């Protein structure tokens, strides 16, 4: 918006406003991945850390 | 029955009992009962012999 400028009375004149604006946009996204595995060699004969036998 | 492995503090191994050896003791003559006990109160004892023809 903008301020109106005074104009003469007998001489009919006027003022008008400008139109509006529009745009558009886009977004990508991020991807994450993780992998893990279990093997029998991790269990065979391994003592429990907190206890004996 | 498990115990610590031969070369690691974190691994377990089993213990299969025990094997024992005992020396031989014959004791054959003692079982015949040939000898008769004869306790005495002193440190030496005497005996008498006799005969005729």
């Amino acid at each position: 918006v903008s301020l109106l400028d005074a104009v003469d009375r007998d001489s009919r004149k006027a003022e008008t406003s400008a139109p509006e604006r529009v745009r558009q946009i886009s977004f990508p996204m991020m991807y994450f991945k993780e992998v893990e595995s279990i093997t029998p060699d991790e269990i065979q004969g391994v003592r429990q850390p907190g206890t004996a036998n | 029955m498990l115990t610590n492995s031969e070369k690691s503090r974190f691994f377990l191994a089993d213990l299969t009992g025990e094997v024992q050896s005992i020396p031989n003791t014959y004791g054959y003559i003692s079982n015949l009962g040939l000898f008769r006990s004869a306790p005495i109160t002193q440190t030496t004892f005497l005996m008498d012999l006799t005969d005729w023809d």
